[PDB]
């Protein structure tokens, strides 16, 4: 029995803390429905820099696992250039928080393998 | 350069290079109609492949360098679920 | 139906020495001085002020109340049927929505209307 | 179905007076000099008295009396003093006085008005938010030395409604004015305009009519007849409304579906299929045109105008310019200002998200208040409660803004200006009250 929890919308606020390390990180993700604000410890922000997560680019957050998948940047910045790279997605109309009871179904064959990778493990 | 044909995805940002247009002064015909163009694409992907890629060991390579080796069967029960 | 406008007419008769006005009315020579200087020598006046009390701060002026521009970039439209408009003629400097609207008003059109159309958004 | 606009209809019955009984000398008078309309009367009544257009004309005659009384309602009697009629408004101020002169001798005869030495009763004035220094000076000089009034109050008529609907004098709110020139974000705290944060957009109803006119004039160049500023008018007031989202509206304007329902036809006062061309739908509507007739060669399709015009007060951007848009100085004044950091609300900038008032002149298209909840949901952390509060007419709110205060509460001398005052001071006094302006410096 697993809590799934996923924070996800446009990035407005991504203001770091440092004490060259980061303490805590501050991101105010914005849905249709409204905004929220949530501390963050520096492992995040090794994966949002990982995944170049700019402001304005809606974001997907797990709070359990800390995944961390950029979607896209928002419509609200689709035209700061007539043409870009940039891949555009509309504000999400849910609401930020969504949280979801669900049951995971795995076997002890699957924890063999997962515990005994003979090179090592594997990113997500 | 100038006179070069193009095709532009703007999400993936992959420029393709068609040729040239039409000029003297390899050649492509220059397109027409609408410039920014929605169209639809059909794909079609067999379960061998969905299944090489949702296998974590190795990766898409294996369908073309061929050692895709013993693939679980907890692979192909979720591929078939999906 | 011409009587009506005479009844209206000398029925509200207001005459030059009008009681409602004060026993003493010397009225001043006053210019026309239109919407487009008071804005001017009402500025220079602010900047006088300022060069002359520092050589403090304004508070609430007719300057300080005026909205900033935004930060988030405007959306661009057409500007021949106000659609989205996702090209720009080179030429002429107008959006437009699709290549049929191009072909029949944004190419083949008089000169002088671009700079009218533009006039609307203020591209001029 | 075919729309026929006309012009505005014409009021034949003749404007009244007030009894002369009913005068009190003592008595305050409340008069709300819009750039559009002006309402007047007297402070014990709770609706205005005279409701009529801020304009007149000087008519001419063949007997040669120069007559020139024709004042704001008598201007509706005829079609052809109509189109003479004159605002003493150039854009947000004031360009000639004597025409102000006449205005206010007008309203004074209409409403039992017998004075002597000039006008004993203290009026009740409504100026423009953060004025400039001339027009001020030059009212109190008209006030002053032209009428001979005891008592002088300023104020913003945002602050007035404001005020009218909360009379305690002490609550805190947004306030958010369309006006006829200008639209104005004043935040309100405990009763107290603060208009150091204030801010202005430079679009009103007549900046919003002339872009209907303007938008129209492009649309068909090659129209047969001319039409008036009542006509445009009365097309942005009937076939207008806020949608409530724009992006995803102005994707399917133009699609057949939609295009039967909400598009509108407007017929001129006189007496290689289509369904893939975006121009001749945006032009001639869903039904295939032909061009030989004289009755749909006075047509109108007015479909995109119907959202594009009451858009501009949240792009300004669309009407030339270069400001933010209402939900964005929304947003500035109540996330990152006022000690609040975006993201945690201060405890006063929650107490103006319960109490934001929409009002002014301009409120009056459809959807807007629709509009303005949903995008407060938007910026806004979850949970915020938005109410909102929008009057039946938001129009007359003003008036019964000095309406309530020089009536309800005793404390409406604590913002007058005597004669006295005026004296001891000169043209360049500001009293600094909740209601009125502030003082240009620190």
């Amino acid at each position: 029995k697993e809590t799934k929890e996923v924070y996800e919308g446009e990035v407005t606020e991504l203001t770091p803390e440092d004490a060259k390390t980061i303490s805590h990180v501050i991101v105010g993700l914005k849905s249709a429905k409204g905004t929220k604000t949530l501390r963050l410890d520096p492992t995040i922000y090794e994966s949002i820099q990982r995944e170049k997560v700019s402001i304005g680019d809606v974001i997907y957050i797990e709070a359990n696992t800390g995944a961390v998948k950029r979607v896209g940047r928002s419509d609200a910045y689709a035209t700061e250039f007539d043409l870009e790279t940039e891949e555009y997605v509309p504000l999400p109309k849910g609401e930020v928080h969504k949280k979801k009871e669900i049951v995971q179904d795995v076997t002890l064959h699957d924890l063999d393998v997962a515990n005994a990778r003979p090179q090592g493990g594997q990113d997500v | 350069l100038a006179g070069d044909v193009i095709s532009i995805d703007k999400a993936s940002g992959k420029i393709t290079k068609l040729g040239r247009s039409f000029a003297r002064s390899r050649f492509v015909q220059c397109p027409e109609g609408e410039l920014q163009k929605r169209k639809t694409v059909v794909h079609t992907v067999s379960l061998h492949e969905i299944d090489v890629i949702n296998s974590r060991t190795q990766g898409f390579l294996a369908l073309f360098t061929g050692d895709t080796g013993e693939i679980r069967s907890e692979v192909r029960d979720q591929i078939n679920t999906k | 139906r011409l009587l009506f406008l005479r009844s209206v007419g000398e029925r509200n008769e207001i005459g030059f020495p009008s009681r409602f006005k004060s026993a003493h009315y010397k009225k001043p020579t006053r210019r026309h001085k239109s919407a487009r200087q008071l804005i001017s020598d009402e500025n220079k006046r602010i900047n006088a002020l300022l060069t002359k009390a520092n050589k403090l701060v304004p508070k609430a002026t007719y300057f300080s109340v005026e909205a900033p521009p935004s930060i988030r970039p405007a959306k661009k439209y057409c500007d021949v049927t106000g659609l989205k408009g996702f090209y720009k003629s080179p030429t002429n400097n107008i959006r437009y929505h699709n290549a049929e609207i191009y072909q029949l008003i944004v190419k083949p059109m008089a000169p002088g209307v671009d700079q009218e159309y533009l006039k609307l958004r203020g591209a001029n | 179905k075919a729309v026929v606009i006309d012009d505005p209809p014409l009021r034949q019955t003749p404007e009244p007076f007030d009894e002369q009984s009913a005068y009190n000398p003592q008595s305050p008078i409340a008069i709300d000099f819009g750039s559009s309309k002006l309402r007047a009367g007297f402070v014990n009544h709770a609706t205005p008295t005279h409701i009529f257009p801020n304009a007149l004309t000087k008519f001419r005659d063949r007997k040669l009396n120069k007559n020139f009384t024709f004042v704001g309602n008598d201007t509706l009697l005829d079609q052809a003093v109509r189109s003479q009629s004159r605002s003493p408004f150039d854009g947000p101020f004031v360009t000639n006085w004597n025409l102000t002169e006449e205005i206010l001798d007008y309203t004074f005869h209409h409403l039992g008005v017998v004075p002597d030495n000039g006008i004993p009763n203290p009026i009740l004035l409504t100026e423009r938010l953060a004025t400039v220094q001339s027009q001020r000076t030059n009212w109190y000089q008209i006030l002053f030395e032209t009428y001979n009034v005891p008592g002088v109050t300023f104020g913003i008529d945002s602050l007035f409604s404001f005020y009218n609907y909360n009379p305690s004098g002490n609550k805190t709110g947004l306030v958010i004015s369309c006006g006829h020139e200008d639209t104005n974000v004043i935040p309100v705290v405990d009763g107290a305009g603060i208009l150091t944060d204030a801010k202005r957009i430079n679009w009103g109803g007549h900046q919003a009519v002339d872009y209907l006119n303007d938008l129209m004039a492009l649309k068909y160049p090659y129209f047969p007849t001319k039409m008036s500023y009542l006509q445009y008018e009365t097309m942005y007031k009937d076939y207008c409304y806020v949608s409530r989202n724009y992006d995803e509206d102005i994707e399917k304007i133009l699609t057949l579906e939609n295009l039967d329902t909400n598009d509108v036809v407007v017929e001129a006062p006189f007496t290689y299929d289509w369904r893939n061309s975006i121009l001749h739908l945006f032009l001639r509507g869903p039904r295939p045109h032909d061009s030989e007739n004289i009755h749909e060669q006075h047509q109108m399709h007015l479909n995109v105008e119907r959202i594009r015009v009451p858009e501009v007060i949240f792009q300004p951007t669309m009407g030339g310019q270069d400001q933010a848009g209402i939900c964005e100085l929304s947003e500035t004044i109540l996330l990152k200002k006022f000690g609040s950091q975006p993201g945690k609300l201060s405890q006063t900038s929650i107490d103006m998200v319960n109490n934001v008032l929409i009002t002014g002149g301009n409120a009056k298209v459809p959807g807007l208040k629709e509009r303005i909840v949903k995008e407060f949901t938007g910026f806004l952390p979850t949970g915020t409660n938005i109410t909102v509060n929008m009057s039946s007419d938001p129009s007359l709110d003003a008036w019964k803004g000095m309406a309530a205060l020089a009536r309800n509460e005793e404390q409406y001398r604590k913002t007058v200006i005597s004669k006295k005052e005026y004296e001891e001071y000169g043209p360049e006094y500001i009293k600094e009250h909740k209601l009125g302006n502030t003082k240009y410096f620190e």
